[PDB]
């Protein structure tokens, strides 16, 4: 709406654009830089107990 | 012919109804715990950090997806709730 050279620049956030920095607010440092629990805190806390929460990958 | 027992297990056998009450209590806590833990996974799940990455990423993908992937994908502007009281973020800053 403002103009498309703005919407570039405003998009634009590398000057050589051979390197990939994707944007993080923060880094995962726990297990290995990753998530054990990919859930909400009721379902981590229920799935313990309660049979359903599971969805069997296999 | 009197068959009795020995001295030194006829002294000892004494303090085995104890033993016996211990091991009853001990199954008893040991089968509850293994039946709260199996129940909800149809079975007895590795820790997560008893595992390689390749297989934490695996075993992490599906619940990845099924919780984040498709909302984010299928997100429209009036799906959010107007309380704020949406998902927190996986990693939260
Ligand atoms: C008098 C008038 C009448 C009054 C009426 C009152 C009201 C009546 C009820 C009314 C309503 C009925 C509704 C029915 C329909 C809805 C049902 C529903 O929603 O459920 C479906 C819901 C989901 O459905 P589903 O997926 O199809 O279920 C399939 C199975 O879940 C699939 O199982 P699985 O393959 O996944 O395998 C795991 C499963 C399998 O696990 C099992 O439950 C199997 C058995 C495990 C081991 C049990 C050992 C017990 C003894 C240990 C040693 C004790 C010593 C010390 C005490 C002294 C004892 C003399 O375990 C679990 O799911 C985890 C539950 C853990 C239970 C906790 C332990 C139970 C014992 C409690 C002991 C308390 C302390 C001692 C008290 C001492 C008092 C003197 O199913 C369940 O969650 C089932 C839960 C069952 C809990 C256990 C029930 C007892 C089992 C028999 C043992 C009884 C012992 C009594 C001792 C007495 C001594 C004096
Ligand atoms: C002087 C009195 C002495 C009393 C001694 C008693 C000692 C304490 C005993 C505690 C253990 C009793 C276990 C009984 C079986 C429980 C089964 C159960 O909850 O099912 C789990 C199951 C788990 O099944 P689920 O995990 O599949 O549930 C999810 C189901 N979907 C996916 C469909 C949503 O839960 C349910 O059935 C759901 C409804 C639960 C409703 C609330 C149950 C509360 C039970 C309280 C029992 C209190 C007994 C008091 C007796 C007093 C006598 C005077």
């Amino acid at each position: 709406v403002h103009g498309e050279e703005y919407a570039q620049k405003m998009q634009k956030r590398f000057h050589q654009t051979d390197i990939w920095a994707p944007f993080r607010h923060r880094y995962a440092y726990m297990y290995n830089s990753s998530n054990k629990n990919v859930k909400d805190y009721k379902q981590v806390t229920l799935s313990r107990y309660i049979n359903g929460f599971d969805k069997f990958n296999v | 012919v009197n068959t009795a027992y020995p001295t030194p297990l006829k002294t000892i056998l004494k303090t085995t109804p104890a033993f016996v009450v211990y091991f009853v209590f001990g199954l008893g806590f040991s089968t509850v715990i293994y039946d709260v833990v199996y129940h909800p996974k149809d079975r007895i799940e590795r820790f997560y950090f008893r595992s390689s990455k390749f297989e934490r990423l695996s075993r992490k993908r599906d619940e990845k997806l099924r919780h984040y992937f498709k909302p984010a994908i299928e997100w429209q502007p009036w799906y959010n709730t107007s309380t704020n009281n949406n998902t927190r973020p996986l990693l939260r800053y």
